[PDB]
């Protein structure tokens, strides 16, 4: 009796004052998954054309987010904008306009946290990256679509919008949705997956008709109910603390990633959405850059969150031909940026950022010689080692080849317990953090490395005698 | 339906 | 300073339509101002304006329909940032 979907994000445990804006098609309003907990606005700004088709969509979305019987979020008060028409066509300053009227509302009217649904792609747009930032500035929480032509989402809006929260989709069998040459999106700009196949939700045929439908758009209604939620169990969540909440209480590892092309598959987050289990924890993200330039000074950048902290820095290219990682800063914030070699493809680089308060956290270098750096004190703990060179071919303390500067990323953060786990034996050597530890910083000890990133807890380091270093934090 | 075509471009 | 983007997907362009975005601490007299101005120098070339919008609370700026010979004029208003041409969005 129970849907595949609502079942697939239940957690291991289980058992009004959010409000859940939907911009799309039209809405019946009064079909009986939803009827009397939507709200249809006075909204609308749709492009010419050129009944039951015209208000499909959104109906099927509203119900996978808070229908009665089938929804995610089955008490959820919900507020539909009109932007798109009966074929399902937008514009991106209809839209605009749309996310405008939302602050405006919000403005005039305040009630409490806002979630907006997102479940439509374009191009790459600048603007609508830029109106969902400001959106995101302002306190409300976005989440979109990452679009349905398994292709990479950076590439599209408002799904290559950082700020928002960008969903892909997956099926039954929780592998990425592919269709011929379409389906899931994927790729660094996905923050998670979410069911996106066969899900049962209100159909506009008529007030009590259920249909199945497919997409990113359904990803992404899964993810604004779990969020929904989320923010009625705790409503002062910032946006970066429901994001990193989201990643954390996600199933791990279930996605087989040979589905995607070889060079998204580190970059594609390995998730599939679930409600939380229902004090304080530390929690990390991986975030990737886009793959450099092969030329030798392309450099990668990679960044976090304006609240989040930088706790350390790698790198990595599937040639080895690449220069390493330092941490530096730019604008006020730690970035991650990694360097190319000669002849190699380009690098990417690879940033672990945290929510970590009550700290304030500098990079320590020392130039070549192996090479050593430490943070000097206690209670101020190192959390990350980088390390780059020029050429081209011990606690508290990082250390690297003779011929390489080295850095040190040291916290201050005493509420904070750190240990050091190291593992050696080849193409692929990991250590992970035991459970209830936080993975902060991974690398590589001075073989051939081809590269180290984090994921979730686990450190990796990838190679062609090389032993993996994870740096594990915790609250005490 | 499935893949409606009512979602772009399935 | 000011840039120019249109939609890299051929297909999915709108032209005809352009969201013009000024400077982040405009205020929205200014906004209206600037959109008079532009519509002004464009009739004084016999081109035909619509001011469509005027955005405040996110972003300033403004909507406009009008032809693209103008984009060249409109780059060197005062307060602007970058001008991009609207294009489409589809249901996911
Ligand atoms: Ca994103």
């Amino acid at each position: 009796s129970i849907p595949w979907n609502l079942e697939r994000i239940t957690p291991p445990r289980y058992r009004s004052l959010v409000e859940v804006y939907l911009l799309d098609t039209s809405i019946q309003s009064d079909h009986r998954e939803i009827e009397g907990r939507v709200m249809v606005t006075d909204f609308e700004n749709v492009p010419e054309e050129d009944a039951s088709k015209c208000d499909s969509h959104g109906t099927h979305l509203a119900g996978v987010v808070s229908g009665r019987d089938a929804g995610v979020a089955k008490g959820a008060s919900m507020r539909s904008l009109r932007v798109l028409n009966c074929q399902g066509k937008g514009t991106v300053s209809g839209t605009l306009i749309g996310l405008e009227f939302i602050r405006k509302s919000q403005l005039v009217q305040p009630v409490g946290p806002l979630v907006v649904l997102l479940p439509l792609a374009g191009g790459y747009s600048r603007v609508l990256n830029a109106a969902c930032q400001r959106l995101a500035r302002a306190g409300v929480v976005l989440v979109t679509a990452a679009g349905n032509f398994r292709d990479d989402a950076c590439l599209y809006s408002p799904a290559s919008a950082p700020e928002v929260i960008t969903v892909g989709a997956t099926n039954a069998q929780d592998q990425p949705v592919t269709l011929g040459t379409l389906g899931t999106n994927f790729g660094r700009c996905v923050d998670l997956f979410a069911p996106g196949e066969d899900i049962i939700g209100a159909s506009s045929d008529c007030s009590t008709c259920f249909v199945s439908q497919s997409g990113t758009s359904q990803a992404a209604a899964h993810v604004a109910g779990i969020a929904a939620m989320m923010l009625s169990a705790e409503p002062e969540l910032t946006l970066a603390e429901l994001r990193q909440r989201l990643i954390h209480f996600s199933a791990k590892d279930v996605i087989n990633e040979a589905w995607f092309p070889e060079d998204q598959r580190v970059l594609t987050p390995n998730l599939v959405a679930a409600l939380p289990p229902s004090g304080w924890q530390l929690f990390c993200r991986t975030v990737w850059s886009a793959h450099s330039g092969p030329t030798r000074m392309a450099t990668a950048i990679a960044r976090c969150a304006p609240d989040e902290e930088l706790l350390s820095c790698s790198s990595f290219s599937r040639s080895g031909k690449r220069r390493g990682e330092r941490m530096e800063a730019q604008g006020g914030k730690l970035v991650c940026r990694a360097h190319n070699a000669f002849g190699g493809e380009g690098v990417y680089a690879i940033a672990r950022c945290c929510l970590l308060p009550q700290a304030n956290c500098s990079v320590h270098t020392a130039p070549p010689a192996g090479t050593r750096v430490h943070c000097h004190q206690q209670g101020h703990v190192l959390t990350g080692c980088s390390s780059h060179w020029e050429v081209e071919d011990q606690p508290n303390q990082c250390v690297g080849h003779r011929e390489a500067s080295i850095h040190a990323s040291c916290c201050h953060a005493p509420g904070l317990e750190c240990k050091v786990k190291e593992h050696g034996i080849q193409e692929q050597v990991t250590v992970a953090c035991e459970e209830g530890w936080t993975l902060t910083g991974c690398s590589a000890l001075p073989s051939h490395v081809l590269g180290a990133y984090a994921v979730d807890n686990t450190c990796v380091v990838r190679s062609r005698a090389v032993t993996a270093v994870a740096i594990c934090c915790r609250s005490r | 339906x499935x893949f409606e075509p009512t979602t772009f471009a399935c | 300073t000011a840039t120019f983007h249109r939609c890299a997907k051929d297909p999915w362009r709108l032209p005809g339509t352009y969201v013009v975005v000024l400077k982040e601490e405009t205020h929205l007299s200014q906004s209206e101002r600037t959109a008079r101005r532009l519509q002004a120098q464009a009739a004084r070339r016999g081109y035909l304006t619509k001011i469509l919008h005027v955005f405040h609370g996110l972003l300033p700026g403004f909507l406009v329909k009008m032809s693209g010979d103008l984009l060249e004029l409109a780059l060197k208003l005062p307060h602007v940032d970058y001008i991009e041409e609207d294009s489409s969005v589809f249901a996911q």
